[PDB]
């Protein structure tokens, strides 16, 4: 696969609208599904499970605003390498009819989802229209799915990734940016628990 | 139950992380005291369970809450006879010091409060308050604070480093 000639920013940027993120936990009681660590700024999630990400703004951006998600490798030496699904997952029969088979990140529950293979950078991304929060809600929630395990050989192969969330106008111009690390694993709760223990050392 | 024990309390001592997270996210009262005045944070500390302590602190735990029995705080309940004591005590000690300093000095009210004196500040549960003067030596139990332009003293034990979970 061709390497990218550039690396997208992961610089936190609240912008004029005071854009930041919030997170939820999907864990169905005993089953630890997707958990976020504030201390680590890191999401631990299971493959293909719902990963809620909240958009919080101080004031409402204009209609036509869009929200884009993109993964990059966290380590400097791997940053130019395009994050994509492994051969196994790319070929498996898990299509929703909308997402490219190679894409790591999908959005569920939105028929206006749009996917991009960048002609210039080669990077994959997923974009949806920004919608203001529902009545009685303080934030907009997007449900992401991650379709490959961190451990997949031929894919991420145990290399850490970041997800970069950008807010853009209808033309693609930047309004705000935030990011968080992601580990896709079989037991997100245990792995989070474990990584925080090790950090305290 | 008869002992003041709630569902959250049971999950903590048993180190059943999955149930605890679920209950916290669901809005389980992270400060409910048992018959002895032990809050979920007190139980987590006595087990030296740093991971749970963090989850509680990050979801509205009262750092300065005290038990009925020995009047001790969670920090003081850490067990040096069990493993993980150093890590947990250090975390809680750092948590205590970070209040009124980190997050731009902002702290979250965990209870409604009606001032008893004009030189005190009134506030509702969930509101964000900026701590202006922390380490006043003459008063180790109060902080000079600001809420909506108003300045006044507020009780330390009424605040969390993070806000409660609303249901
Ligand atoms: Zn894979």
């Amino acid at each position: 696969w061709p390497l990218s000639s550039s690396v997208p920013s992961q610089k936190t940027y609240q912008g004029s609208y005071g854009f930041r993120l919030g997170f939820l936990h999907s864990g169905t009681a005993k089953s630890v599904t997707c958990t976020y660590s504030p201390a680590l700024n890191k999401m631990f999630c299971q493959l293909a499970k719902t990963c809620p990400v909240q958009l919080w703004v101080d004031s409402t951006p204009p209609p036509g605003t869009r929200v884009r998600a993109m993964a990059i490798y966290k380590q400097s030496q791997h940053m130019t390498e395009v994050v994509r699904r492994c051969p196994h997952h790319e070929r498996c029969s898990d299509s929703d009819g909308l997402a490219p088979p190679q894409h790591l990140i999908r959005v569920e529950g939105n028929l206006r989802v749009e996917y991009l293979d960048d002609r210039n950078t080669f990077r994959h991304s997923v974009v949806v229209p920004y919608e203001p929060p529902e009545v009685g809600s303080d934030c907009t929630t997007i449900h992401y799915n991650y379709m490959c395990n961190s451990s997949c050989m031929g894919g991420m192969n145990r290399r850490p990734i970041l997800t970069i969330i950008t807010l853009e106008d209808s033309s693609g111009n930047l309004l705000g940016r935030n990011s968080f690390e992601v580990r896709v694993c079989a037991c997100p709760g245990r792995d989070r628990r474990t990584e925080e223990e090790n950090l305290r050392k | 139950n008869e002992e003041g024990i709630t569902a959250l309390h049971n999950a903590i001592c048993g180190a059943n992380y999955s149930i605890v997270d679920f209950l916290i996210t669901a809005g389980a009262n992270v400060n409910s005291p048992d018959s002895h005045g032990w809050t979920p944070l007190h139980c987590a500390a006595s087990c030296n369970d740093t991971v749970i302590c963090m989850a509680l602190v990050q979801h509205g735990a009262a750092i300065f809450a005290t038990t009925l029995s020995d009047g001790a705080t969670a920090f003081e309940k850490c067990d040096p006879y069990r493993e993980g004591y150093a890590d947990c005590a250090t975390y809680l000690a750092d948590v205590e010091q970070s209040m009124g300093l980190m997050n731009s000095g902002a702290v979250y009210a965990l209870w409604d409060y009606s001032a008893e004196f004009g030189d005190e500040l009134s506030f509702r549960e969930g509101e964000s308050v900026t701590v202006l003067r922390r380490d006043g030596p003459e008063e180790t139990d109060w902080w000079w604070a600001a809420l909506h332009g108003q300045e006044g003293y507020v009780p330390r034990n009424y605040f969390g480093l993070f806000p409660r979970v609303k249901p």
